[PDB]
């Protein structure tokens, strides 16, 4: 009778305490709710991507207020090298005074988090440099938020609400969002990075009140209106440039020497004004492709039409697919979740190497956090694009339009690619195992040259490639007489390959036969979770045991005992065990991630190298090893700032374990205990006077694998992160 | 078929109490009342756990759940061979002829029985959920 | 359902007025202030001694690895 | 040296391992009697590590920083006896089994019971097949070129789309 | 008649089979008019709730 | 810290009286009939 | 420098003003 | 001998007959030639 | 409750019906089999969502199908 789940009628008139958990987990399901139309459900989308944003830049705006008020932003940029951080203030109740003047650092008057966000050395590059500067931000993004929900509100009022044929706009939303939201952005973020970034860099203070009056360029204007632009790049700053300081510094504004800053051990500036600058043209003329209002452009559709092979190898081609991507969200929902998990991917493998932040090398517990974080993060989003995936074949695939397209083709072959996926998944995982376990057991035998070390000639190869002199194969960049190296002689060359050829950063790691081994169970877990979810996207809608999968939904627990049994049978289900094998593979990435730079950063690279290549080095000389210091947060002799870390990796312990519970003991067992609790309760005195509404029951299938699965998530993730904080700041190094 | 009237005179079996019985759902929802007749004097085991003696004639017992009214049904049908037959009561007093809704049992084709979920072809022809969409039913109720 | 329990109970009928035939009204209200006010009132005035949070560090600061402050 | 790899002969890491191993042999030895059986044992492991390190040295291996020796599976001339020469082998072994493992099944879905067949194998039937995979390469070239290796789509059972 | 002779051999055209493409023998065909699937195939392996045998209509049966 | 005293204001709303009330709230919301 | 309590209270204003907007934003998205 | 050859026939029984022949030969092998890297040739 | 369909493919073996522990299945008449008879579900609030009727169902793929949903009173299988 209209209850809490005001959009499911069934779950309303649900007597039992499932009732509360459905309405809470499917409440952002638009398109299950009763009475929804496509109308509703795409302005209700926008309004609740308006309240994320406003949600996004809150967060922002409270981390910039934070640092401000109780931070040491000031006494940090004076002197990063030897300030460590600080995130916000302590207040708990619950500390004693070993834990007050165990969290006072950072030059703090009390507890206080040290940062390992990396926002400090981002707001130093950007130009930042007190904390009225970061107050300033954080109100105006407080204003910007606010706007957003004022818009967010503004588009669902009757008269401003957007139709469904605006929402499905696609050639202008692309033009728009190509020109403006990513060009010119990044044109706006060159122009702050010339006018302001810059030269604070070196040693100019430009701020709103002095911008039309500050000079970005002694000669302004002049030079890129007269096509003599190299009058930008004429003077760059020395190698004896000190940051923030007029000593050393230069006059150029667009500059592309390539490398790093010798005292920052971070991009140029420069670098990235130019970057930035040159993406911006680029993104500016390809958002003028498509055909909007005017006659010009392209036609998506048309395009899409016209690209078939004529030899039929691929069958009618592209035929009928601008219309089932433009009338299903959840393709367009996986792609942009597959583009975001590259793209977060490449973030993570591009900044620790490349780091673009002053004195943000320097911080090792930082570089470690920041990987970590977007390599999850990427993870995440990667099971997230193929579950929307399954999503679209099971709800938005039509095969009458699509049909003998290259979506109805990959259905078609759908067991070949499945069972070539099964034999990648198995030989890898075969072979990267017994090589393992040889090393393992030619180390246990006392005899290390026995060992199958296999070197990475095909990397090492590449590296000489990208101009590592170590391995002396002498091409492409490598060698004197190679036109890329007589090319690339005069731009960056000078500074790419000494960076390159500079082992104590990240920039193109050695590599050995443990790399080798570790990438190969790379290889692995990307293809066995490829393969999972590619197995649940490709057999959502049928398969020999369920063929009518399609009319049962994306997530229902099963289809009962008969025909042997039908556990985990439905896509959702893939994803669920997806899910396991992505936080396994991230983890082994993080694994190996962490223990290189641990040996790299305090300069014994041969622990790794020779221990890396059998599992009993990476059990004691990684895990045993480095958690001394994570274990001893807190003991009977005392406790100190780890205390924190040593709790929350106890506490990801338990919430895997709590994990496990929900995962293995499955209904029927709790079912029949809570009958008897019932009756416990109904024939007590004094307490069967205090009477439920909500018939308490057993969690079902589906919530109990959810359950388990986020317990086991969180669990995973406190505990990584408690240890790589511990073990990355205990020794900084 | 008339439907036979749920008598309040009918003995219950000999039974000495169990946990598992009528709780507060019998008295604030529903319960169930099934009946049959005895040729002796005979032990059975109760759905809810535990024996009883059942009456050298008509017997009367109240249960929490429609499945277990079935489970002593078919317990009694095929063991004892003893027809019996259940009611639905509210606790205004409504009673409802459950289990033989015509006389005869489900498993025998009676005439006068209508159709009801009979679709008219086979499950591999229904419908693709895309072809249904924004549009509030489902594929099998076509 | 004896009805004989208590003899002199208008001294708890006459100071009850607040919570009795009230539900959401004023007993909700005046609990959510009344704690709100009580313990904030309680965390801004709580003296060093009792409460080690605001006492504040005693020692000087121990310092971290690599020089790092 | 194919990725700054010197040769285990003059690698000097290869040689104080050599020297540890014999070292802690001996030291493990020091405390039998000559004649001892353990005693004889050691002597036994001790010749074998010389004569392991020795075919190591002689066979060109590539050992990097310290010794150990690393394999080179490129394709290089040089090191073709560590990969592609065993590789060939195992491919040898590996066809031979799966390809006399077809033709049994091949040779009982004639039968009138087959599952038997399979849980309680034809063993003359069986050897007699597994006598023709000394040639499999050219049986199983033979079956894809006529056409008898690969089923045709048309039979193969799939499930709904 | 309805559709195949008795004991030849059909190929299943039901999508949602579990012999989709494959063989079996023909046991019987019902001729009462209103039979919906009158053909009965036996087949050589069994499904996953372990029956061989099927009803088929002659429209998704051919012969070999 | 410009005012210590404000963080032994909020940290027992958001951490004690906030919750009270959203979940008192919530819990009369999910309860009800209508 | 170090911020002010009058910087402090116009941070909360504007917060509280953020929150009453999205608490209209939410009512708006709950019908 | 036809119910005991049968028997011998089974799966476990020739399974455990032909993994302890090759055992056998593998473990006789590295008797005679242990310890090798690279195929010599 | 629980939606319980039946199809043309049914062969009137009654088995479903045998299997269901609540009563909701019945045999009627029909004329496209040989039995003359086909399976219905003319009381499916009584279903639990048991699929017992499915597991005893021998056609290739289940003439009669539950489909789920709702989880009344009735399906939850509560006694309190
Ligand atoms: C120039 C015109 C223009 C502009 C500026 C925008 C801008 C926007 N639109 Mg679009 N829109 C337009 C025209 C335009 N629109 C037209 C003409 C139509 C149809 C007629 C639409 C239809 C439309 C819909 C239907 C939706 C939007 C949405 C949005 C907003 C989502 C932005 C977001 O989340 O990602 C912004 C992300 C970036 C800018 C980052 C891109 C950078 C890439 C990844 C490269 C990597 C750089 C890296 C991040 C930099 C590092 C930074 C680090 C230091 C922190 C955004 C503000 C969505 C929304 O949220 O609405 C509220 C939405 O749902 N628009
Ligand atoms: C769960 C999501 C999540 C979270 C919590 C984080 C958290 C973090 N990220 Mg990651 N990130 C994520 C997802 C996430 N990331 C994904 C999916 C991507 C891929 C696109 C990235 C890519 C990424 C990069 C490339 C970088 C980070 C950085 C950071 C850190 C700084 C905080 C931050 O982002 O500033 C929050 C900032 C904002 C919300 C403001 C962004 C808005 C920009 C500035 C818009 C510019 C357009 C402008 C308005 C146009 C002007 C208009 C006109 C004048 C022309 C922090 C550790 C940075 C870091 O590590 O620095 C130490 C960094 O460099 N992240
Ligand atoms: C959207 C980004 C953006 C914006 C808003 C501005 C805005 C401005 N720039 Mg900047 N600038 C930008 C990008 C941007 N620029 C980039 C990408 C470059 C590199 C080519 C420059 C290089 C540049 C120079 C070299 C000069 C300006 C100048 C100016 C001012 C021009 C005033 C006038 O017309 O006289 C104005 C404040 C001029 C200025 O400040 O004059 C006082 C000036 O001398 N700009
Ligand atoms: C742009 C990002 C994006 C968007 C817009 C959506 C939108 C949607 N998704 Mg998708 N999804 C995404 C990313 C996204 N998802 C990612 C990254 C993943 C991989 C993890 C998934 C995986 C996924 C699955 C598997 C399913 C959806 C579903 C849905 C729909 C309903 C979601 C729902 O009921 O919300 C309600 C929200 C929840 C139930 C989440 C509750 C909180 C979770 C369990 C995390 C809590 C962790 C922990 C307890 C909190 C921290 C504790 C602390 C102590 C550490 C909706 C259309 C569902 C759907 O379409 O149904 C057919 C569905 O089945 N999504
Ligand atoms: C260490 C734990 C572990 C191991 C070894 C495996 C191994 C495997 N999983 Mg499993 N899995 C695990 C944990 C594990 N999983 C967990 C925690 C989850 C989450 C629920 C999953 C979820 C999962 C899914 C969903 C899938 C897999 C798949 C796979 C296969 C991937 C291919 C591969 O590696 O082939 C190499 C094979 C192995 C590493 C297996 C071990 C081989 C042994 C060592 C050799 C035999 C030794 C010896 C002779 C036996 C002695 C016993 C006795 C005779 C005396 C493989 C069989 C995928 C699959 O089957 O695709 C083909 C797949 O779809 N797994
Ligand atoms: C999301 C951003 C964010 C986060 C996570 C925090 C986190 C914290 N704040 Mg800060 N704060 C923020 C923004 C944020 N703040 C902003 C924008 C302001 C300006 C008004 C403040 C002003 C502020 C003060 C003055 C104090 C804190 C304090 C605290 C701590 C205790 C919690 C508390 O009392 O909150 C109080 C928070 C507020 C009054 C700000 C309003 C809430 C903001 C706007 C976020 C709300 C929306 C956000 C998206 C959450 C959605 C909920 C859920 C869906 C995730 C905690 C570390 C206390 C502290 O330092 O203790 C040591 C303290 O005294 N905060
Ligand atoms: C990005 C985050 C995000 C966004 C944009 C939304 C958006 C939405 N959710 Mg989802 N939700 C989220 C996170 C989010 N939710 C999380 C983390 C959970 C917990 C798992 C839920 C659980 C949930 C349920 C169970 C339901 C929704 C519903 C809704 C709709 C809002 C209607 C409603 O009841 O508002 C709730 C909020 C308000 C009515 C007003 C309060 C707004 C915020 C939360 C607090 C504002 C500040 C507050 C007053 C304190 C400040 C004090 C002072 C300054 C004023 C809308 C589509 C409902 C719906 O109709 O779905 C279709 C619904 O039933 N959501
Ligand atoms: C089935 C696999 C198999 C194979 C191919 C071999 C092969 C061999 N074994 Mg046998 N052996 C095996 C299993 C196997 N062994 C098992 C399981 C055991 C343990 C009971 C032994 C115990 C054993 C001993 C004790 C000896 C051999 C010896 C030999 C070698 C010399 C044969 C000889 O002199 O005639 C052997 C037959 C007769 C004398 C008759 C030969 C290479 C001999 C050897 O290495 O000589 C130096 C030797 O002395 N083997
Ligand atoms: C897939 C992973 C893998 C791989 C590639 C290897 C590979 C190797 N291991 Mg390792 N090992 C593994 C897993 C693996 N092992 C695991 C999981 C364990 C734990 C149980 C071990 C434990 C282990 C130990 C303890 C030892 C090895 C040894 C060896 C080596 C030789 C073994 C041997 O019998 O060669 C001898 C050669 C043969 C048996 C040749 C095959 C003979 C057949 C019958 C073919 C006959 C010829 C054919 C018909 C004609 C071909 C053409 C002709 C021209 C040649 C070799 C480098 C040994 C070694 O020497 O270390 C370096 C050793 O001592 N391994
Ligand atoms: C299921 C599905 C889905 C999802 C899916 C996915 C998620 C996928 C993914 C995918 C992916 C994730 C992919 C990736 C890719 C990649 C690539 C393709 C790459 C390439 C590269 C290149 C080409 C390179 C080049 C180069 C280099 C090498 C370096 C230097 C420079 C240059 C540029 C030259 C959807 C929803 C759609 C729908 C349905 C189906
Ligand atoms: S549905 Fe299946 S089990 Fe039930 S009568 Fe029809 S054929 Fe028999």
């Amino acid at each position: 009778a209209s209850r809490f789940p005001k959009f499911s009628r069934g779950l309303s008139q649900d007597p039992t305490t499932r009732r509360i958990w459905f309405g809470i987990a499917t409440a952002h399901d638009f398109e299950s709710h009763d009475d929804m139309t496509e109308e509703r459900l795409y302005q209700k989308i926008f309004a609740s991507h308006f309240g994320q944003l406003a949600i996004i830049f809150l967060w922002t705006s409270g981390n910039l207020f934070h640092v401000a008020w109780q931070g040491n932003f000031e006494a940090w940029g004076q002197d990063p090298l030897h300030v460590r951080p600080i995130a916000h203030a302590i207040w708990d109740p619950h500390f004693g005074q070993p834990a007050v003047e165990a969290f006072t650092r950072g030059g703090a008057s009390g507890p206080v988090n040290i940062a390992y966000s990396g926002v400090y050395q981002w707001w130093y590059t950007i130009g930042l440099r007190t904390n009225q500067d970061l107050y300033g931000g954080s109100i105006f993004l407080l204003f910007v938020s606010a706007l957003f929900l004022i818009a967010g509100w503004l588009h669902l009022q009757p008269k401003w609400k957007p139709s469904v044929s605006w929402f499905k706009n696609a050639e202008s939303r692309l033009n728009h969002h190509l020109s403006g939201l990513f060009g010119v952005s990044s044109l706006a973020w060159t122009g702050h990075l010339v006018h302001v970034a810059i030269p604070e860099s070196r040693g100019e203070h430009v701020r709103w009140n002095n911008l039309l009056t500050a000079l970005p360029h002694p000669q302004g204007l002049g030079p890129f209106f007269a096509g003599q632009w190299n009058v930008y790049a004429q003077n760059p700053d020395s190698n004896s440039h000190l940051f923030g300081t007029s000593e050393g510094a230069g006059t150029a504004i667009l500059t592309f020497l390539g490398g790093f800053h010798p005292q920052t051990q971070s991009l140029w500036l420069t670098d990235m004004a130019h970057h930035h600058l040159a993406i911006a043209v680029i993104f500016i003329i390809a958002g003028h492709m498509y055909r909007t209002n005017f006659g010009i452009g392209h036609s998506m559709k048309e395009i899409l039409e016209a690209h078939t092979p004529p030899g039929g190898r691929l069958g009618r081609g592209h035929k009928g697919l601008y219309d089932t991507i433009n009338n299903s969200l959840h393709f367009q929902l996986g792609l942009a979740l597959a583009s975001l998990g590259v793209i977060t991917s490449l973030v993570a493998q591009h900044m620790y190497s490349l780091p673009p932040y002053a004195f943000l090398a320097q911080d090792f517990t930082t570089q470690a956090a920041l990987y970590t974080h977007h390599q999850y993060i990427a993870g995440f989003i990667m099971t997230g694009a193929f579950a929307h995936g399954a999503i679209f074949f099971i709800r938005d695939y039509n095969p009458e339009q699509n049909k003998d397209n290259v979506l109805a083709r990959m259905l078609e072959h759908k067991e070949a690619i499945i069972s070539h996926l099964s034999w990648a998944s198995l030989f890898l995982g075969f072979h990267t195992l017994g090589l393992y376990v040889h090393n393992d057991v030619m180390l246990a035998f006392g005899t290390p040259e026995k060992q199958i070390l296999i070197e990475p000639v095909f990397a090492q190869w590449i590296q000489s490639a990208h101009g590592k002199a170590l391995y002396g194969f002498d091409v492409l960049l490598s060698s004197a007489d190679s036109p890329a190296f007589n090319a690339g002689q005069t731009l960056w060359l000078p500074g790419w390959l000494d960076a390159i050829n500079n082992n104590s950063n990240s920039l193109f790691l050695t590599i050995g036969p443990g790399d080798f081994l570790v990438h190969h169970a790379i290889a692995l877990g990307l293809h066995t979770t490829t393969l999972i979810l590619v197995k649940g996207a490709l057999d959502a809608r049928g398969s020999k045991l369920m063929p009518d999968k399609k009319e049962f939904g994306y997530s229902f627990p099963c289809d009962g005992p008969g025909r042997g049994g039908t556990c985990d049978i439905s896509a959702w289900d893939a994803f669920y065990l997806a899910v396991f094998w992505m936080l396994n593979t991230i983890g082994w990435v993080t694994f190996y991630w962490h223990w290189k730079h641990i040996t790299l950063w305090q300069g014994n690279v041969a622990q790794f190298n020779e221990s890396s290549t059998y599992l009993m080095g990476w059990l004691r000389d990684y895990l045993w090893l480095n958690s001394s210091q994570l274990i001893n947060g807190y003991n009977p002799f005392g406790m100190n700032s780890l205390s924190v870390w040593a709790w929350m990796f106890l506490f990801g312990h338990l919430v895997w374990a709590t994990g496990f519970m929900f995962l293995i003991s499955w209904r029927g067992y709790w079912q029949e205990l809570i009958e008897t609790l019932a009756w416990a309760h109904e024939r007590t005195p004094l307490a069967n006077l205090v009477r439920w509404k909500d018939k308490p029951v057993a969690l079902s299938i589906v919530q109990a694998r959810l359950v388990g699965l986020a317990h086991f998530s969180v669990g995973y993730i406190f505990t990584y992160a408690a240890f790589l904080i511990a073990s990355t700041s205990g020794k900084f190094g | 078929f008339t439907p036979p009237t749920l008598n309040a005179d009918t003995p219950a079996p000999i039974f000495g109490g169990s946990t598992g019985g009528l709780l507060r759902k019998a008295q604030v929802e529903e319960f169930y009342v099934i009946t049959w007749e005895s040729p002796k004097e005979q032990i059975f085991e109760m759905p809810t756990g535990g024996a009883a003696i059942m009456r050298s004639g008509p017997n009367l017992l109240k249960l929490a759940r429609k499945e277990q009214c079935l489970a002593l049904g078919a317990r009694l049908r095929t063991k004892f061979k003893i027809q019996y037959q259940f009611y639905r009561v509210f606790p205004n007093g409504e009673v409802q002829y459950l289990h033989p809704k015509d006389g005869v049992y489900p498993e025998k084709v009676n005439a006068g029985r209508t159709a009801v979920g009979v679709n008219n072809r086979s499950i591999g022809q229904n419908a693709n959920p895309a072809e249904l969409k924004f549009a509030h039913k489902q594929a099998y109720d076509l | 359902d004896d009805p004989n329990r208590y003899n002199g109970f208008q001294n708890k009928f006459f100071e009850t007025f607040a919570g009795a035939f009230t539900k959401r009204g004023l007993l909700l209200k005046f609990l959510v202030l009344g704690g709100a006010t009580t313990i904030g009132y309680l965390g801004s005035t709580s003296s060093g001694d009792l409460l080690a949070i605001k006492n504040g560090p005693k020692q000087a600061p121990i310092m971290g690895p690599r020089g790092r402050k | 040296d194919v990725a700054g790899l010197t040769p285990c002969k003059e690698s000097k890491g290869f040689a104080k391992r050599q020297k540890q191993e014999i070292k802690k042999l001996e030291g493990r030895l020091k405390l039998y009697a000559p004649d001892s059986a353990p005693a004889l044992a050691i002597n036994a492991t001790i010749e074998k590590t010389k004569r392991r390190f020795e075919f190591y040295g002689n066979q060109g291996l590539l050992c990097g920083t310290d010794g150990l020796p690393h394999l080179i599976v490129d394709g290089d001339q040089a090191h073709l006896g560590e990969f592609v020469y065993p590789g060939l082998v195992f491919l040898y072994i590996a066809g031979w089994i799966g390809w006399v493992g077809r033709a049994y099944l091949i040779d009982v879905r004639t039968s009138k019971k087959p599952t038997e067949k399979e849980i309680i194998i034809d063993v003359p039937l069986a050897l007699r097949i597994m006598s023709k995979g000394l040639t499999w390469p050219v049986a199983a070239i033979g079956e894809l070129r006529s056409g008898k290796l690969v089923e045709k789509s048309s039979n193969i059972t799939v499930s709904p789309r | 008649v309805i559709g195949p002779k008795r004991g030849s051999i059909v190929k299943v055209l039901r999508r949602e089979s579990y012999w989709f493409n494959d063989t079996g023998k023909v046991v019987a065909v019902d001729q009462a008019p209103g039979v919906r699937y009158p053909v009965v195939v036996r087949f050589d392996k069994v499904n996953y709730a372990g029956v061989s045998t099927n009803n088929y209509s002659p429209d998704e049966l051919e012969q070999s | 810290m410009t005012a210590s005293y404000l963080p032994s204001i909020f940290v027992p709303l958001i951490g004690l009286v906030f919750p009270a009330i959203t979940m008192a709230s919530l819990f009369i919301y999910i309860e009800q009939d209508e | 420098t170090s911020i002010s309590d009058s910087q402090i209270i116009v941070a909360l204003v504007s917060a509280f003003i953020t929150g009453i907007l999205a608490l209209r934003l939410g009512k708006s998205l709950y019908q | 001998m036809q119910d005991v050859k049968t028997y011998l026939s089974t799966a476990p029984v020739l399974a455990t007959l032909w993994f302890g022949f090759l055992a056998g030969l593998l473990i006789e092998i590295n008797r005679f030639f242990p310890d090798a890297l690279v195929l010599p040739l | 409750a629980h939606s319980v369909k039946i199809y043309d493919t049914c062969i009137g073996c009654t088995q479903c019906v045998r299997a269901c522990p609540t009563d909701v299945l019945e045999m009627v008449p029909w004329d496209g089999c040989k039995a003359s008879q086909i399976a219905s579900a003319p009381r499916t609030e009584d279903c639990v969502g048991c699929k017992r009727c499915e597991s005893a169902c021998p056609t290739d793929f289940l003439s009669v199908r539950v489909y789920l949903g709702a989880e009344t009173t009735r399906s939850m299988g509560l006694a309190y």
